[PDB]
């Protein structure tokens, strides 16, 4: 934060994408009551498990969003989720690196 | 790529004369250089003994995003104030409180928490192999085309005239 | 901005005990290096059983595919190789190495005692046959 | 015509039992193999010292990311001086 | 966590992916298809007991 | 990545830097006055970079995993779902078995049909 | 018997695990470090010592690979280049965790 110049700004915007990476619209996802901590006090099952992958509940699976946007456990759907113009097969739901 | 002597000794022999296999370690021992450190911590605690980044509203991640654009506006306020009143020498010293949540910070936006989460994938990992079988049912399909070859026989009945 | 990645902590390794603690030999890496450097293995184990037991059915089905055995009126079912007939004359041989095979090799079985042991000119000549395929 | 219909039949039966058999050889590989927890915690705990079995942030294939602690520590460390 | 859990899970490595050439940022490819009536063919090829 | 292990700290300070370099770049040292392309680009680069970055942040942590996949939980999720795959493989195995020994016999009578036709030729 | 497990066991699972894998193998088996026999022979008496609870500080890794090449004659003769060695263990080593780097490229672009 003392000596900053191109190369280190270049440096900082790849290291910001690295770490924290026209509709754009973010499905804004809401806590879902069925958990299983302080959800329902519930073991997975299959009432869950559908809940999370069809309905909009990022309990397992995901949340869907509108025009599409199917987030499952395991989808790598080409949504536009991100803030930019790009809708490119992002990563899954999960994107367990 | 190397000699290691004591356990060329220990290695070559030919029938009894050498010493039991080499097993791994379940438990404490003392092989060589590394302390053989058993259940190394992971999951730290979050409010019991140090700050917690995240409230009560079971958003841990949300909390953590909306604290850390909290430090960045206190940080930004603190260089203005330093900036406007240079006359503070304990500032410094909250950067040591920071170490405490450092701790929280052990914990805080990369490579951390999606682990939990793959517990869960543990199951949908058998739901996979059940993906698998599904293509395995296919071979069940292929023994319906034996009935085809069956059809066959029949094709040897009307061959034959 | 420092000392929250390059004094933070890692994860559990899991790289290591996904790729090596399966076996120890490098499956989760690239198998050029050994390729070029150690030469295969010995293919002789029970697969090889069953790549003859293999063989030796293409050769049952490939008995029906190829013309009629009536060339001298004796044959046999070769597990891994043809064996042309029997009775001296048309003494069968050794030929081997879908995809019909053809025989590659051939061996005359019938005076001094030292008869010849040298079949070189036929043993061209009838891989010349073989590579002809007519 | 029998035997050809037969052969096709058994040829394409073969196939599918190949292919049965391949998965089923994957899905034992896969079950009957598997990593220790204990193992996984110990190799963290004493790898968290250097750089040796630690996932970086930019690691990719035939990055600086190497299988050796360090450089003086393995190369001129103990191997090289006391165990030559 | 832990890399590991005390459970026996399904997931079939795919090692067919041998390193053969310095692509960027890793992204190795699977090649080696293992084909079953494949590799026969080319065992009983060079490993068929050719001497007996 | 959707986890949280050490990027937090590193990207607010990385992000704090990044803004501080571009209101020095904007107001202190530039072509603003006397009393090009490429910082430009590199400007606007991050910040369109640090904008997207952020929103990719919070969609991911209200989107991360919540409270659930205790230890006793997924441990008996995965033995259920580790028995029930067992089963589905040896019902699998059990049918490909059927279909080779089939397969086999088929092989095997027309064997004895192409012996039988060569014997009587 | 009562030495083996505070001496093998102390030189077992540090020993066939993590330092000197192939990265610095090839100038090091050229030169001469277990070219011997009889070291060959402990070592492939010793073959399963590359446990994964102390894979961070050993003394030499891949064990069945150096008794390939001890065997094949791949150790001191050929394989001697460091180019393509260290290009291996690098490709060796950062393998298992290329899918997090190709997914954050993937999710970049």
């Amino acid at each position: 934060l003392s000596r900053n110049e191109i190369i280190q700004s270049y440096l900082s915007r790849q290291s910001s994408l690295l770490s924290s990476s026209a509709r754009q619209p973010h499905v804004l996802l809401p806590l879902p009551t069925p958990t299983d901590l302080p959800g329902l006090t519930r073991e997975v099952t299959q009432d869950d498990l559908d809940r999370i992958q069809a309905q909009q509940w990022p309990g397992v699976n995901g949340c869907e969003d509108t025009q599409g946007n199917w987030y499952d456990w395991t989808q790598c759907i080409s949504l536009d989720p991100h803030g930019d113009d790009g809708r490119l097969n992002i990563l899954p739901y999960v994107c367990l690196d | 790529m190397q000699y290691i002597k004591e356990y060329t000794d220990e290695n070559i022999q030919e029938g009894l004369a050498p010493k039991p296999p080499p097993p791994i370690k379940d438990s404490y021992m003392m092989f060589g250089n590394q302390f053989q450190c058993d259940d190394l911590i992971i999951r730290p605690l979050e409010s019991q003994g140090i700050e917690r980044l995240h409230p009560m509203q079971f958003d841990h991640k949300k909390e953590l995003r909306k604290l850390n654009m909290s430090i960045l506006i206190n940080f930004l306020d603190l260089l203005d104030i330093l900036i406007r009143s240079p006359g503070s020498i304990k500032r410094e010293e909250k950067l040591e409180d920071l170490k405490l949540l450092f701790v929280h910070v052990h914990h805080l936006i990369n490579e951390y928490r999606p682990h939990q989460a793959r517990e869960t994938l543990r199951v949908m990992m058998e739901v996979q192999k059940r993906q698998r079988l599904e293509t395995a049912e296919r071979f069940q399909k292929h023994l319906e085309r034996v009935i085809e070859m069956i059809q066959n026989c029949l094709a040897s009945l009307p061959d034959d005239l | 901005r420092d000392a929250l990645v390059h004094a933070r902590l890692p994860s559990f390794a899991i790289p290591y005990a996904i790729d090596v603690l399966t076996t120890g030999s490098y499956p989760r890496l690239p198998t050029c290096i050994r390729d070029k450097i150690i030469p295969p293995d010995p293919i002789t184990k029970i697969e090889k059983q069953a790549t003859l037991h293999q063989l030796n059915q293409i050769l049952r089905h490939r008995l029906v595919t190829t013309d009629l055995p009536p060339q001298l009126a004796n044959l046999t079912v070769a597990n891994g190789r043809v064996k042309f007939r029997v009775e001296g004359e048309f003494e069968a041989t050794l030929t081997v190495m879908e995809v019909p095979w053809r025989l590659l090799k051939l061996e005359i079985l019938v005076r001094a005692l030292v008869h010849s042991m040298q079949i070189d000119f036929i043993h061209q000549l009838v891989q010349s046959r073989l590579f002809a395929d007519e | 015509q029998l035997q050809k219909q037969l052969k096709e039949a058994e040829q394409i039966l073969a196939t599918a039992v190949y292919q049965a058999k391949e998965k089923l050889k994957s899905i034992e590989k896969a079950r009957k193999g598997a990593i220790s927890s204990e193992e996984i915690i110990k190799y963290a705990h004493r790898i968290s010292a250097s750089n040796a079995v630690c996932a970086p942030l930019t690691w990719v294939p035939g990055d600086p990311r190497r299988p050796y602690p360090t450089d003086l520590e393995m190369r001129s460390g103990l191997l090289g001086q006391m165990n030559n | 966590m832990s890399g590991v859990r005390a459970v026996r899970i399904s997931i079939e490595s795919a090692c067919e992916k041998q390193v053969q050439e310095v692509g960027l940022d890793g992204t190795e490819t699977y090649l080696q298809p293992l084909s079953m009536s494949q590799n026969l063919a080319r065992l009983a090829q060079r490993i068929d007991f050719s001497q007996g | 990545m959707a986890d949280r292990l050490t990027q937090l700290q590193d990207a607010v300070n990385s992000l704090a830097d990044q803004f501080c370099n571009a209101i020095g770049v904007l107001q202190q040292c530039g072509p603003p006055a006397s009393f090009a392309n490429p910082t430009e680009e590199y400007a606007q680069l991050f910040a369109a970079l640090i904008a997207r970055t952020a929103k990719d942040i919070d969609v991911l942590i209200d989107s991360l995993p919540s409270e659930e996949s205790t230890a006793a939980l997924q441990a008996a999720s995965l033995y259920k779902l580790e028995e029930e795959n067992h089963e589905a493989a040896t019902c699998l195995e059990d049918v490909v078995y059927r279909g080779d020994m089939l397969l086999e016999k088929i092989q095997s009578a027309l064997a004895d049909i192409a012996q039988s036709q060569l014997k009587t030729r | 018997d009562d030495a083996g497990n505070r001496l093998r066991f102390q030189l077992e699972l540090e020993f066939v695990q993590c330092l000197a894998n192939p990265n610095y193998l090839n100038f090091l088996a050229q030169r001469g470090y277990f070219k011997d026999k009889a070291f060959v022979n402990y070592l492939k008496y010793l073959l399963y010592w590359k446990e994964p609870e102390y894979a961070k500080y050993l003394k030499y890794p891949q064990c069945l690979h150096m008794l390939e090449l001890l065997q094949y004659e791949h150790f001191r003769k050929e394989l001697v280049n460091a180019q393509c060695a260290k290009f291996i263990d690098e490709q060796q080593i950062l393998h298992w965790q290329h899918y997090s780097r190709k997914r954050v490229r993937l999710q970049q672009a």
